[PDB]
């Protein structure tokens, strides 16, 4: 019996190397084959075809890059859904109509830092990839969009090396505070899109970040009449919190998109922060009832609200932070199969993991959970399994369950419920699932087990899988047939010979490169039932290692711990081979801002790794959903593939989630540059006056493909030093009193003197020397009182005296104007032709000033103007 | 629902003892079966040929043009008068009758002067 | 008949505003995107007095 096989992409992108894989079981009698892709309705043009010769040369087996480009139909849009795969041979031909996507490769839009201040730049750039992770040079349009969902600047540069560096983009004049939106897509013609966000608060920079760590993320039964909340309060360049005096309160929520709350009174206050800590434990149960509730059930689906105050005892400065909500729920969990697919091989064990989760979709391990499960047969026959227990990991939050299968079986039904101790047996939660049987016109099934909790495989291994094929009419199986797959573009093939001797045997498959964030493999066996052959199969979900192609690793010259405030140093470039990189440098404390993080890599390897047309753990339900689920479609000889049904998204989870010295820069962002790394570089810079972990990451992208290095931390610190409580800004007018700490980390004490040196428009006390005494290793809070006149004003300098010691603070007080911040404007429609019916050229505004004007205050304006396109 | 065969059919009639697709794949895996009908009851002979397609100039019956097999997963059924055991009506059929009885006016005979008779009235 | 099916939020859009007395909106749609204007103008014998547009908050206002 002579029986083909073609496997192809279950559709083709737009520009990408797509890859077809052809297999054959004909004579050996060696021949030629073309391999082409067709237009619709109509196989006129043909866009790309391959000459694949195959032989005993080759075990028969042939790879060929088959490419679509820009033919197409540009003006009044109807570009292509469909297109045609073709094979001609002298031995024989068929033909596939398959989809076509433009959506081909990532933009990663990587702004300096993710929170600015109304007049400051934002630097941004893009790291664009094309379907084989290759530079894939195109011209990029990012677009920026205002909080209020509206259109604002939009620009274009080409793409050089895949490190697009576009101008900085000046947050506007009266801009609107919220989240702004940086969406980035290519200029021609493919789909792609990226998207990022910044935050434009008036913000400060933090001087100490207090962490808040509850017991559970769940509050009830246990921990009612008591929720342990330790705070760790400390400094950005890592020497925590002697002496803080901490206040807390609490308040009861509806959700965590609620805008506000009603406070709870008699809420726990002035635990002291002792050198690093603090801890209260909270008893609900007294509290809540001081509103109106009376018991926890009452209390369900309801939300707990934190909210401390850290102010140093010894050292002016308050500090806020907050928890959004705990929430207060009967029941305790959620439940989840991981890599577990729903289609089941008879005479086979099943393999099953399971995942439990708390409200706020983390894990939660030592969990104890029953599988209950039943069987029914071919023969209609039902029958009881016996009930299994497992525990949930703690670093996985998965519990594994095998079942062995009667071999006569079709459907699983399975029952998950969680059983733990202090719960009551109705509140935990449970899931159910139905399990099916491979279909075999065959009788005949495939079984390829390989599996590892622990989860990882690296690059450099080699791969050892057992093929047991238990069932089929004859075990006249010829050979066993391989084929990988990774980021969609299959990239192995080949063939093992059955084993008289095995019944079940290993194949040994190395682990490249290529498959680096995550790969599938299929394995099927033709069986010609003398009659009609069929396909048989099954497939696998493979996480690997993440190794670059260009391991990208940077270091810091004077290889001590702690470093000096103004000292230069030089930075170590390293890679592979040739490569370009792109710096960053950010104040660890700015992250400390907003709540949330930040975003460079973590995401890399997931965008990456989404471009895998498959579904589940692999293995489906016909042969046909086998290879369709694996991310594949196919034209086939003895069994054809059928369905459409790539339609509904998919969703399943597979990873389970003189003298003097002057202080004076304080840059937020810097080392916002790209340099040529010939696989070494380096290059000496002073780095900036401020006491912080300056935190510095260096991404490289390459021939290779992209990879971002491990973040630099590199904390600079003075021993004895001044730094003031200086606010975002001060309004002109009323009398401010600004605050500051002195901090002397040295082993003896020390008597000091700070002195303030005011500007022209910024007034003080008196006019010395104020000589004050600070003990050995502590603090002093120092203030002055200062009265703004001169709106928009800066400057400020801070000069420090001690023991040891000759310190200048260089500082810019801002200040702003009395009163109101009314808004107010205007517009046209600019319609020369007419079309509304009168012809529009100009308007005239005219320059107004209204006099309940505030003193000495400009009238601003801004011309924004949006062209109107419409139409399809 | 979706037959494998392609034609698509109302999910009521899925896992219920009865082949509603044709192919049977709408009762391929199925471990508990919803019965439409809860007792045996007979096939109307010549069903098939009331679903049969008529060529109108050739006064020919031709090809199968309806399903008359389909039921519908109602199990509608209907008792002949001398024969026991009632027929189950298919779901295309809105009514079926059994009520026959004869008499001479039944038994008749035409005299034919020629052949050009039989195409007048048609 | 078209004023029948009135059924679909999803999208997020702002849903047809309220021109003021005497005044017309100069651009129907049923769904306008989140930062779409429409403007306004008047009615025959009354012309505009002023800010002319209503801009659609991601709000759905
Ligand atoms: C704060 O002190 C700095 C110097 O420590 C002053 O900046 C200097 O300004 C003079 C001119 O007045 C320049 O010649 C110096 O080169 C500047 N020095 C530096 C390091 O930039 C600054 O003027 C002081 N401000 C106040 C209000 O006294
Ligand atoms: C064919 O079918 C119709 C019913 O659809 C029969 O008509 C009925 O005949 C009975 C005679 O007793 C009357 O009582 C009913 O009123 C009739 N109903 C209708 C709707 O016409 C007809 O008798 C049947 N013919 C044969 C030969 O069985
Ligand atoms: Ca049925
Ligand atoms: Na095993």
């Amino acid at each position: 019996e002579q029986t083909y096989v073609i496997s192809a992409p279950k559709i083709f992108r737009v520009g990408a190397s797509e890859n077809i894989v052809i297999q054959v079981y004909g004579y050996t009698e060696a021949f030629d084959a073309t391999i082409s892709i067709k237009s619709y309705p109509d196989k006129k043009f043909s866009y790309s075809s391959g000459h694949v010769h195959l032989s005993s040369e080759n075990k028969f087996q042939n790879s060929a890059i088959l490419t679509i480009q820009p033919k197409q139909l540009p003006g009044g849009q109807n570009p292509v859904s469909y297109v045609y795969l073709e094979v001609v041979s002298k031995h024989f031909s068929k033909s596939k109509r398959m989809p076509i996507t433009y959506d081909n490769g990532f933009l990663f839009i990587h702004t300096d830092k993710p929170v600015y201040t109304p007049d400051q730049s934002v630097k941004v750039r893009v790291y664009s990839l094309n379907d084989d992770l290759k530079p894939a040079k195109r011209e990029t349009v990012l677009t920026f969009i205002d909080p209020e969902g509206s259109e604002v600047d939009m620009v274009e540069e080409i793409d050089h090396i895949g490190i697009i560096s576009f101008p900085d983009f000046k947050i506007p004049s009266n801009p609107r505070y919220g989240m702004w939106t940086i969406k980035a897509k290519y200029k021609e013609d493919f789909s792609t899109t990226g998207t990022a966000y910044f935050e434009v608060k008036e913000y400060v920079l933090p001087h100490f970040s207090v962490s808040i760590e509850p017991e559970y993320n769940f509050i009830g039964y246990k921990n009612f009449k008591n929720f342990e909340i330790t705070i760790k309060a400390r400094y950005f360049y890592n020497k925590v919190v002697t002496e803080a005096d901490v206040y807390i309160t609490f308040g009861i929520r509806e959700d965590l998109k609620d805008d506000q709350k009603e406070m709870m009174q008699t809420a726990m206050q002035n635990t002291m922060l002792i050198n690093g800590i603090a801890q209260v434990t909270f008893d609900s149960e007294t509290a809540v009832k001081e509103l109106s509730y009376y018991s926890l059930e009452d209390l369900n689906n309801k939300y707990l609200y934190i909210a401390v105050t850290v102010i140093e005892s010894t050292g002016g400065f308050s500090e806020e932070a907050e928890i959004p909500g705990i929430k207060y729920v009967l029941s305790p969990y959620k439940l989840n199969l991981v890599a577990t697919p729903l289609f089941l091989k008879p005479g086979i064990p099943y393999p099953i993991k399971v995942q439990v989760k708390d409200s706020l979709d983390q894990l939660v391990g030592g969990v104890p959970v029953t599988l209950n499960a039943q069987t029914i047969d071919v023969n209609q026959e039902t029958s009881d399994l016996d009930p299994s227990k497992s525990v949930t990991r703690v670093d996985d939050g998965v519990a594994s369950f095998v079942l062995n299968l009667p071999s006569g079986v079709t459907v699983l039904e399975f029952n998950v419920k969680t059983d733990a101790p202090d719960l009551p047996e109705e509140n935990q939660a449970r899931e159910g699932y139905r399990a099916i049987a491979y279909s075999s016109l065959s009788q005949s099934y495939l079984y390829i087990d390989w599996t590892d909790n622990h989860k990882a495989l690296l690059v450099g291994e080699h791969l050892n899988i057992i093929v047991t094929p238990k069932s089929p009419y004859i075990d006249k199986i010829t050979h066993y047939n391989y084929l990988i797959l990774s980021k969609g573009k299959i990239i192995h093939f080949g063939t093992r010979e059955k084993f008289s001797d095995a019944s079940y045997q290993s194949i040994n498959i190395p682990v490249t490169q290529n498959m680096v964030p995550s790969s599938r493999l299929l394995v099927y066996y033709i069986v010609t039932g003398e009659q009609t052959a069929e396909l048989v199969s099954d497939s696998v979900w493979l996480n690997i290692e993440e190794k670059c192609g260009n391991q990208l690793q940077v270091h810091l010259s004077p290889d001590a711990d702690a470093y000096s405030p103004g000292q230069t140093v030089s930075l170590n470039m390293a890679t592979g081979m040739d490569s370009w990189v792109a710096l960053a440098a950010v104040d660890s404390a700015v992250y400390g801002v907003q709540r949330g993080a930040k975003k460079p890599l973590e995401r890399v390897f997931q965008f990456l790794e989404k471009s895998d047309l498959g579904c589940g753990a692999g293995g489906g339900l016909n042969n046909a959903n086998v290879f369709h689920l694996a991310g594949l479609t196919f034209l086939t000889n003895a069994n054809a593939d059928d369905s459409q049904e790539n339609d509904e998204p998919c969703k399943e989870i597979l990873r389970p989630r003189s003298k003097p010295e002057i202080r004076s820069y304080f840059p937020e962002s810097w080392l916002w540059e790209v340099h040529l790394v010939p696989r070494r570089k380096q290059l000496q810079f002073a780095l900036p006056d401020s006491l912080t972990t300056w935190e510095i990451q260096g991404i490289g992208i390459s021939n290779t493909g992209i990879c971002v290095a491990d973040t630099v931390k590199a904390k600079v610190f003075k021993d004895v030093f001044l730094e003031m409580n200086i606010p975002y800004s001060v309004v002109r007018g009323e009398q401010i009193q600004l605050k500051g700490t002195v901090y002397n980390y040295r082993t003896s004490g020390m008597q000091f003197c700070v002195k303030m040196s005011a500007v022209e428009g910024i007034c003080t006390s008196e006019s010395k020397c104020v000589r004050q005494k600070v003990e050995g290793s502590s603090s002093h809070l120092v203030t002055f009182t200062v009265l703004p006149l001169e709106i928009g004003l800066h400057n400020i300098n801070f000069s420090l005296e001690t023991w040891f010691g000759k310190e200048i603070l260089v500082k810019t007080l801002r200040v702003v104007p009395e009163g109101v911040k009314r808004e107010s404007y205007s517009g046209v429609t600019l319609d020369p032709r007419g079309i509304y019916g009168t012809i529009s050229r100009r308007k005239e505004f005219p320059y107004r000033i209204p006099l309940d004007l505030v003193p000495k205050t400009e009238i601003k304006r801004i011309l924004s103007v949006k062209g109107l396109l419409v139409g399809e | 629902f979706r037959c494998d065969s392609g034609r698509c059919i109302a999910r009521k009639l899925e896992c219920n003892g009865e082949n509603d697709c044709g192919d049977n794949s709408d009762e391929r895996d199925c471990g508990r079966t919803k019965a439409v009908c809860t007792r045996k009851y007979n096939p109307i002979p010549s069903v098939q040929l009331m679903g049969n397609g008529f060529h109108f100039l050739a006064g020919e019956p031709r090809g199968e043009v309806l399903d008359n097999s389909f039921t519908g997963g109602i199990c509608k059924t209907v008792k002949s008068s001398r024969t026991s055991n009632p027929y189950r009506v298919p779901a295309n059929l809105e009514n079926v009758g059994f009520e026959v009885q004869t008499a001479e006016d039944d038994l008749k005979t035409d005299f034919y002067k020629d052949l050009t008779s039989l195409g007048h009235n048609e | 008949k078209e004023v029948d099916l009135p059924e679909i939020e999803a999208d997020s859009g702002c849903p047809q505003p309220v021109p003021p007395e005497n005044g017309f909106i100069r651009n129907e749609k049923q769904l306008y995107l989140v930062g779409e204007d429409v403007e306004i103008s008047c009615l025959t014998g009354f012309e505009t007095v002023g800010y002319q547009y209503f801009r659609c908050l991601p709000d759905g206002t």
